RNA sequence: AGCGAG
């Protein structure tokens, strides 16, 4: 029984506190979604599966493929050194 | 240890896209690769390769 | 790593339901390449004066 | 029972044609491997002849098990436990037993709900693999092809 | 990272 709850538990936090913008559960939930389809269907077509394949997969308007990976664009750090001296932020 | 995996017989298939097509198009010049593994189940006595 | 991930995920594979197709995952292995292709200091941008 | 040429049924891949034997002695022991290939995946697997029958290998069913198929695709009156999780633990078990009869009927089940109302991804998933391996099956069981077992699945679930 | 001047 504890182990579900506790994989609940720690599912939700990942979900909340992960990312620097907080995208809620549900949406949360479905980018999740659309990363394993993308994968399966890439450990199957290869090639990365297009747009088409995923909205197939998860029963929604393919724009909404491209929402759903727009929300889901990680920030990055303006304080990379970007030579590999210089940091991104100046 | 009641089953092992194991890789063998490297291969490559022919390249993606030509040379100059591939610099053109902003496409790695790459080839796919494919090894075959193979799946024993040391127990029952499977074979999946 | 996909040697790793494998290991992890045979105790959560049913016996017998298992071929190496589905058994490996080769994310990994692509992603450890494309990493250092870019980005590798000794992968460096080709000098053509 | 294992013949050359013979359109075997191997579980959880369906069908599954035999090639030959092998003698591949191990420990000293001519152990009989005889290889199997199947279409949906491309692989060999070499089995003994021995505990073939212990793995699950079975022949190509007759028209018995064909007519049952059909029977209990019209067997109403099916109920499940409330919560999703447990009709999902037991369809899934229901589908590894590979037991042609149990993944009918959960095909049949899952496909009457969904087209019902509509449910999910991973019953989808679910869905077509079981729809999959039953639909080679049933071509096999009947050589009916894999395009007219689909239509022959889609005319019988209608009812 | 390669590179220039001292
Ligand atoms: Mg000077």
């Amino acid at each position: 029984y504890a182990t579900w709850w506790i994989r609940q538990a720690i599912t939700r936090a990942m979900a909340d506190q992960a990312r620097t913008i907080r995208i809620p559960v549900h949406m949360v939930e479905v980018i999740n979604k659309l990363g394993r389809i993308q994968r399966e269907l890439l450990q199957d077509l290869g090639r990365e599966p297009t747009p088409e394949e995923l909205a197939k997969e998860m029963d929604i308007t393919p724009e909404k493929v491209l929402e759903i990976q727009q929300y889901a664009r990680e920030p990055i750090s303006l304080d990379q050194t970007i030579g590999d001296d210089s940091q991104l932020g100046d | 240890g009641s089953m092992s995996l194991s890789f063998s017989d490297p291969r490559f298939d022919d390249v993606k896209a030509p040379v100059d097509e591939c610099k053109d198009k902003d496409m790695t010049y790459a080839a796919p690769l494919f090894v075959t593994a193979e799946f024993i189940n040391n127990n029952t006595g499977e074979i999946k390769s | 790593r996909m040697e790793r991930v494998v290991r992890e995920r045979m105790t959560t594979q049913d016996v017998e339901a298992i071929t190496p197709q589905t058994l490996i995952n080769i994310r990994p292995v692509v992603a450890a390449i494309k990493e250092f292709f870019g980005t590798s200091q000794l992968s460096q941008f080709m000098d053509q004066n | 029972i294992f013949k050359v040429g013979d359109t075997v049924v191997y579980p959880h891949h369906g069908a599954a044609l035999v090639e030959a034997i092998e003698t591949r002695t191990i420990k000293g022991e001519q152990k009989e491997y005889l290889v199997l290939k199947v279409a949906q995946g491309d692989l060999t697997v070499r089995v003994p002849a021995e505990n073939a029958e212990y793995v699950g290998v079975r022949d190509v069913v007759g028209q018995e098990g064909l007519d049952k198929v059909f029977q209990v695709l019209r067997a109403p009156h099916t109920e499940e436990p409330t919560n999703w999780s447990r009709r999902y633990k037991a369809n899934l078990e229901k589908l590894a037993s590979g037991d042609v009869n149990k993944v009918a009927e959960v095909v049949r089940d899952l496909w009457r709900r969904d087209q019902e109302r509509g449910l999910s991804a991973g019953e989808k998933r679910m869905l077509a693999k079981a729809r999959q391996i039953l639909v080679g099956e049933l071509a096999l069981a009947e050589s009916t092809d894999d395009a007219k077992a689909e239509t022959i699945l889609d005319e019988v679930l209608a009812a």
